[PDB]
């Protein structure tokens, strides 16, 4: 549905990357799905990922404790908890469910910061993602760049990965923690929750960044049936462009006519 | 635990300066020890337990980070100093002590200042 996505980019003024796998039958949906986005904080999701490899469900129980000197632009959660920390199952929920930007910089200090996070990604066989900043200075991404950037094909595969049990790279009881934690996301209802049928469940991780960039990948299960994965991925040629959520939602309803 | 930091001060454009931070206290490990700089706030280079680095775009080429993971220490070489380096540095380590804390550790912050 070439044409139809094609029409949607030029009515919200943007430039879109899609890739949509059914995962009972391996239909796939695409546009531009090896084209490089800045994946702004969609990055949240194969961090705790990388995190659920590496602790056991009672180590994420730890408490870190941190300082104003780790609070960033975006802190809904973790300026409420200076004094006392918070533990890493929390800091999970904060980066995947408010999308809170110190939860993610101390997720990844403690896996060993951008270059572990990106050597993790390699090994599960994702060698386009780029992790190569801490939030939020990861969103400042020029359009060719490839730092900090992946594309809608590469996350689709590494969050089908971590999330699903074919082809996974989690353990049953660390997969229902992330996809738990995805479903119960805040952030997210104006995007690809907006453009799925009557009663599909949606998890989902949201991101946004210089250039208008405006993303969400997802995991999305029909009332019955083989989940879909998929990531929409959008940018705008103007540096400090405003972006339109329903982007999102109208392509994930054209991925979903081609789907069904 | 603590972090303590030493090496700033004032220099002349084009010069250099090396800081120091280290940690000490009952250690049981590091993950991440580097610098950040407020101006807004950036990291300025930062180095994990296997010798991975990370720099700011804006230093990459005339700074180097360098850890010694038997001393707990990262040390900062600054080179070609321009007066836009100005700034608060300060060490930051992601520490676990021996009792069982973990966490995000910070130094007392140093300043460069870099003037004619
Ligand atoms: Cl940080
Ligand atoms: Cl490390």
């Amino acid at each position: 549905m070439k044409d139809d996505f094609a029409k949607l980019e030029e009515q919200f003024d943007a430039k879109l990357g899609i890739f949509a796998l059914d995962t009972g039958t391996n239909r796939t949906v695409a546009y531009r799905p090896d084209e490089r986005f800045a994946f702004a904080s969609t990055i949240k999701a194969l961090t705790v990922g990388v995190l659920l490899q590496q602790k056991s469900i009672e180590d994420l129980n730890q408490r870190i404790t941190y300082t104003r000197d780790d609070l960033v632009n975006y802190n809904p959660i973790t300026e409420k908890h200076v004094d006392t920390g918070m533990t890493l199952k929390e800091l999970a929920d904060a980066s995947l469910r408010y999308s809170d930007n110190a939860a993610q910089n101390l997720i990844l200090k403690q896996i060993g910061g951008p270059e572990s996070l990106k050597k993790e990604l390699r090994k599960i066989g994702d060698e386009v993602t780029n992790p190569e900043r801490f939030e939020p200075e990861l969103n400042e991404v020029n359009p060719g760049e490839t730092q900090d950037t992946s594309t809608a094909r590469a996350l689709v595969t590494s969050l089908r990965a971590f999330a699903l049990e074919d082809p996974g790279k989690l353990p049953s009881e660390k997969r229902e923690l992330l996809i738990d934690w995805m479903k119960r996301n805040t952030t997210g209802d104006a995007l690809i929750r907006a453009g799925v049928p009557d009663g599909w469940e949606v998890a989902d991780k949201t991101g946004a960044a210089s250039y208008g960039t405006r993303n969400d990948i997802a995991i999305i299960w029909p009332p019955k049936g083989d989940p879909v994965v998929l990531a929409v991925l959008s940018s705008r040629d103007k540096k400090d462009a405003k972006y339109d959520d329903k982007l999102i939602a109208e392509a994930t309803k054209v991925v979903m006519k081609a789907l069904n | 635990v603590q972090l303590q930091e030493s090496g700033g001060g004032l220099v002349q454009p084009g010069g250099s300066l090396r800081l120091s931070c280290a940690a000490s206290g009952s250690i049981s490990s590091i993950t991440t020890m580097g610098w950040y700089r407020q101006d807004g706030r950036e990291l300025v280079a930062l180095i994990n337990s296997v010798g991975d680095t990370t720099y700011a775009g804006s230093v990459k080429g005339r700074f180097t980070i360098s850890r010694d993971n038997a001393k707990n220490t990262v040390y900062l070489e600054m080179s070609s100093l321009k007066p836009e380096d100005t700034a608060v540095y300060y060490c930051n380590a992601f520490m676990s002590t021996n009792s069982g804390r973990t966490g995000s550790f910070w130094g007392q912050g140093t300043q460069v200042t870099v003037s004619s």
